[PDB]
């Protein structure tokens, strides 16, 4: 909680729920990728016959 | 009539915005009145509204041979915050087709025609939607614009502003805080209007001129409370919600004995059924409700508690009826009594010994002792004639247009 505080009408309040938004978005990122790598390490290898 | 938004004390709805915009009549009609009535029950006399300067400077008018470009008038109609819809059906909605740029107003009962030409108004016509076919020409629109709210930028910013003031933000997208930064409209945001000034929220008082008169009929302070205690526990219970967060109920509404202080400032009649003591100003006025005289149909005569009324009373007697095709009922009964009245529309025309009726659908009939008038009502003869209310005047279920729209 950086996030709620009694910030004056400005800009700066914008910007600091556009740093909230960007900081939830990286944490999607980081919640698909690890699953995407999780499957990519597990899944079978393509071979010859 | 001043109706009202006809919802719950903290609902989670959208009021239908058309008696809205009637009541933005209203709103826009108050200070400017010379004779007539509104009427306001003490619930919908708590709403504090947007003022008058803050409306006028808003609502505007545009004339027959006034030159204007149309997109210019479109971008004052982003700024009324005109809702584009591609079929227009109700207030605040607009559509674009070539020259002309349809729009429901929010003040008018109908929708309006421009057909702009070379900066310019040319036309200003108007018709039913349903008929979607015009019907008349009017040389003049006054527009009010589509909300009583603004949601401009400024509004937006400003709401951003008293908001981080007093409540809490989450990311969450939906936040009532989110929405209105994305300047779309929330569904029960009409309790959270306030959040658009600096100062309280004026009441209507504020509209109200020296001219007025205020007129009373019961502790109507004892409902207030009521209502105070009601939306106060809807102020606990909805106000656990993380995702509606509500303002204060002083935020919104008067209290009653700071109301009462203000009721101070106009002179006020005061009405009550029982009677009242020998003080000063109390008056009294000669009235009695009228004995019943229902139809007792089982025996001979459901008419003689009727005659026997009819022949120890001594003046005009008149008969509100609901309808003309009402009234021929009436002659079925009046027949049956030997005496049939005369139909009038104007009340002191009354004298002694006669009969006479208007079309109206009045409660009950009464005993005037001052005039010596005596009165008679549908309710009176037919039992309780009473009306069902399935919805109000604008909205209800469409079972008919809406399944074949």
């Amino acid at each position: 909680r950086w996030l709620e505080l009694g910030l004056t009408d400005e800009e700066k309040q914008n910007q600091l729920e556009q740093l909230a938004e960007q900081y939830d978005e990286l944490k999607h990122e980081f919640e698909k990728k690890l699953e995407a790598k999780r499957r990519k390490i597990t899944q079978g290898d393509d071979l010859a016959p | 009539n001043l109706a009202d938004w006809e919802t719950l004390p903290y609902d989670s709805f959208s009021p239908h915005q058309d008696i809205i915009s009637s009541r933005l009549s209203t709103l826009y009609q108050l200070p400017t009145m010379q004779r007539g009535v509104l009427i306001v029950p003490v619930n919908t006399l708590m709403q504090r509204v947007c003022p008058h300067s803050f409306l006028h400077g808003h609502a505007l008018v545009m004339k027959k041979g006034q030159r204007l470009s149309r997109d210019a008038l479109r971008t004052q109609l982003d700024s009324a915050g005109y809702r584009h819809v591609d079929q227009v059906m109700e207030h605040g909605e607009y559509a674009t087709r070539g020259a002309l740029l349809d729009l429901f107003p929010m003040g008018s009962e109908l929708p309006y025609r421009l057909d702009f030409f070379d900066d310019e108004i040319d036309s200003l016509r108007v018709f039913d939607v349903d008929s979607q076919r015009t019907l008349e020409e009017v040389e003049a629109i006054n527009l009010l614009p589509a909300h009583e709210f603004p949601t401009d930028k400024a509004a937006i910013e400003l709401f951003r502003s008293q908001w981080r003031d007093t409540f809490e933000v989450k990311r969450d997208p939906e936040h009532i805080y989110q929405q209105v930064s994305k300047g779309t409209l929330p569904a029960g945001i009409e309790y959270w209007q306030p959040l658009f000034f600096s100062e309280p929220l004026p009441p209507l008082f504020s509209y109200f001129p020296a001219n007025t008169l205020l007129v009373n009929t019961g502790d109507l302070e004892t409902s207030a409370e009521r209502f105070q205690a009601d939306t106060l526990a809807r102020f606990e219970n909805r106000g656990v919600d993380p995702m509606r967060p509500l303002l204060p109920p002083q935020s919104l509404w008067l209290r009653v004995d700071e109301l009462f202080s203000e009721l101070k400032n106009w002179p006020r009649v005061q009405l009550k059924t029982e009677h009242l003591p020998t003080k000063a100003a109390n008056a009294n006025l000669g009235f009695q409700k009228l004995p019943d005289l229902a139809v007792q149909a089982q025996q001979k005569a459901p008419l003689d508690a009727l005659r026997k009324f009819l022949e120890t009373f001594d003046g005009p007697v008149v008969f509100s009826v609901e309808s003309e095709g009402r009234r021929e009922a009436l002659g079925e009964l009046l027949a049956r009594i030997k005496i049939a009245p005369q139909r009038i529309m104007r009340l002191d025309e009354a004298s002694d010994r006669g009969r006479y009726l208007m079309i109206g659908a009045a409660e009950h009939g009464f005993v005037d002792t001052v005039r010596n008038l005596a009165l008679i009502c549908e309710s009176d003869l037919l039992g309780e004639r009473v009306a069902r209310r399935r919805q109000d005047s604008r909205r209800t279920i469409n079972p008919d247009t809406l399944i074949r729209n």
